[PDB]
């Protein structure tokens, strides 16, 4: 799929928990964890629109209560071709 | 309470708003058994041996006493086969 | 929670007033399985693979905690066969 | 996709903006723009359930703030065959 | 150009005044006046993004004070290909 | 209420906090029957013939009306075989 | 186009959404996403003055409501040649 | 063991003390110490579910009182395979 | 297993009840009951970390309400080699 | 019978009276009188579940009013085999 | 090392936890656990002055919160030869 | 020696002053200065338990009054073998 | 000279001004400008004790009024050899 879901957290433990929740909620691929700086970590998943929607909702619900908590949780079903140049393909 | 194995995830986009954002998992007692859908209150991967609860306990195990759940996963068994 | 397929609609004119105006659907796990009647809280056509809830959750899934329902359809599965 | 997304506005400018937001948000096809009368304009999109969900959410959020406003925003995952006789197949 | 600017007015006199203002403000082509119903009239212009922006702003400023007044004034610089099927090409 | 025999204990470390510290036991009606997990509200050893309760009664039998239990052991039968 | 559009957010999710809104709004190219430090992320777009204006307006309006929020949104119609040495030419 | 224990602190001294408490409490292996940014440091341990539970409890109780404090303390009994690509396998 | 769980009670009846609860809760071995003096009785069990944790929690819950009651209930998943010289191997 | 009845008192006179009441009430055998320390004395009886129930009830009701009082009165219908290693088989 | 570290608790569970904390904290050897009477249990460690200092500090801080509590925590850098006749050399 | 002492400071000047104080207070080896991120600097010293204790106390006393000040000052006399994999051997 | 002068500021402009004041005040050599993180910048000067004293005084007095301000200003007449391994020898 080409839908994009991202979750912003303050700290890495909530980010890992959120990514775990999205990956266990639906058939999405974790394509990157990004250390934004200042304590922000962003986990990005790709998949079908319904799968990404469910994964992002489950991740937000799970990681709302851990660590400094959720900062943002967004779903982009249709990603512009320009935005794909700033989106990671695989994590590291 | 019974012991089922997680098979795969289930996504229902047009589901009632009372279900919240809780994930749904397809579970069976064993491969080949009748399939069932349970609310994932723990977070588990396919192939896990999990502990399930039903009746009215599955409602409050899923988060609220008014939650529309009749089957919820309430734990992962440390050692099962 | 189980996965049933909608077969057809059911109309009961002389039914108790506690059921309100909610539609009734005949559902089964698969063709040939025992038939059951569920409250349609989503709105689905015959042949749909739907998600059903029972017990006391089916009451509040149908609209109210006092609703006379023991089986309610709470979602349509996006991909099932 | 056989899901149906509907947005109703008072005025054609909010309806055009809502249709633009729908089509830019998810992979849905605009199948009809209907003038209901009294200023009511209804735009219809078709696609998968997740795509229609995302498109309707984005269209409502966008058109809430333009023109006389948003009137209705509804999603039907499976449309009855009888109702398909009153749904346009292509816009004009 | 492919930018789109629309102005919604209650009544036809403010619509004609607004269309006149946009057409005299920049190099845009009036591609359609639509009677939405209930007294709503929508005038649509096409052109470059800057020209359409200037034309729409001038039309809104001019027609704010005439008749029942402006209802909506929107600019869509990038129009989706699906929305182009509900946009008139020439007026009548 | 049914009569099951305790087979063995069950430990689920990552279980929801609503279960408290109550022990979990694997029970069946007889050896070879389908296995089930019950909350041990009495305290019994494997091989015991015990009395079990389900539905919403198993919740308050386990300690609280909000307890996530659908099967609780509520007594040991003095004489059974 | 040689105009420059800039949006700064605290967190990567609002920056990604702002870039998506920019690229979907007007004919601008996303030339860079920069991690400034402390959580600050800056997305840059290039294009014509009208296109950059529309893109920046849409991106600000979209990203005002996602993540920790919008920090800055600026348009430079003509960029000095000295400042072009600190501007990225392609994202990564 | 495949369970994951996570503790996040502001500062490296509380993270080192938490890792020491984890390793001294139960039979868990320290697989990573991550500098998140903004002062956030995350230590990860792997082992059995009971061992990880005991280690995380002891580490949180120990690091609650040293440095700027404890931020997060989470246990994941079973980690999804996708999330294993963002988890370090050995510290440095 | 080498995990250690102990329960301190004031009196012997709560100690026997607690030991019964731990032994019926999980697969642990009762390795000693100690009369500390002054009415204190300590029951010690050994096993795996999860089994010992569950047994100790169940024993505390059971014996909280009998006799003078619980005094302490502690779990040591990783026992130091020096402490093993003061821990009984078998009861009497 | 394998059921266990336990009564704990502060002082030996209430324990002797409780044991007398137990043995006179039902068909239970007195298997042990234990000096716990600090004045605590525990008497243990074995028999059938009903016999142990009746004996413990009568012993508690009798010893509530003699000496420093009754501390604990507990019945275990089935005793775990591990706990049988800390239970005396005959008094002394 | 000839320094002596002492911790006294009411109950054996806090004493065991204090001994565990002592042995896990510094390079001290547990030479004795003594039942004083009335519930008092004393654990003794030997080592260098700095090691005994660290061990006693950690043991007190750990056992302050378990069981009936901590009674005494003392360090003797150099023990008189007469007092060495009342100090155990190995635990039992 | 294998004892570990660490001092956390907000800023580098207090960190340098603290490291100077510890190195001039006792025979310890400065094994690493770490920029945690967000302004946190950690200085780590190794040596004997008494030397490390004295060095850490002196460093805390010296650097309490300079810059943003002390954040944490901890001594670990017995370092677990797992924690040694995240501890630097030499500074840079 | 082997004396060390240190000034810490939030921001690079106050650090540059402080370094300029240091070098213009006394005969000290600027040996390093360090980015600590979180906005903290530390400038180091070396020279004789009197020269470093004068330079640090002048630099603090100058940089108190520029940028986000002065954080720390410390003088070390004699630096320990261990601390010389974490001090830069030349700026970059």
């Amino acid at each position: 799929g080409i839908a994009l879901g991202m979750i912003e957290t303050r700290g890495l433990v909530p980010a890992i928990e959120a990514a775990d929740a999205m990956t266990k909620a639906a058939e999405v691929r974790l394509v990157g964890r990004q250390f934004v700086g200042g304590g922000y970590v962003t986990v990005l998943v790709r998949g079908e629109t319904g799968a990404v929607n469910a994964a992002v909702r489950a991740g937000a619900d799970a990681c709302e209560r851990v660590g400094d908590g959720l900062v943002a949780a967004h779903i982009i079903a249709r990603v512009h071709s320009e935005v794909e140049n700033i989106l990671p393909k695989a994590p590291q | 309470m019974k012991i089922m194995q997680v098979e795969k995830t289930l996504v229902s986009t047009n589901r009632i708003a009372d279900m919240g954002h809780k994930p749904l998992l397809v579970v069976w007692e064993k491969p080949g058994a009748p399939r069932q859908v349970a609310v994932d209150a723990i977070g588990c991967i396919p192939g896990d041996w999990v502990l399930c609860v039903g009746s009215s306990a599955a409602r409050e195990a899923a988060g609220s006493k008014s939650y529309p759940s009749d089957l919820t996963i309430i734990g992962i068994i440390d050692q099962w086969n």
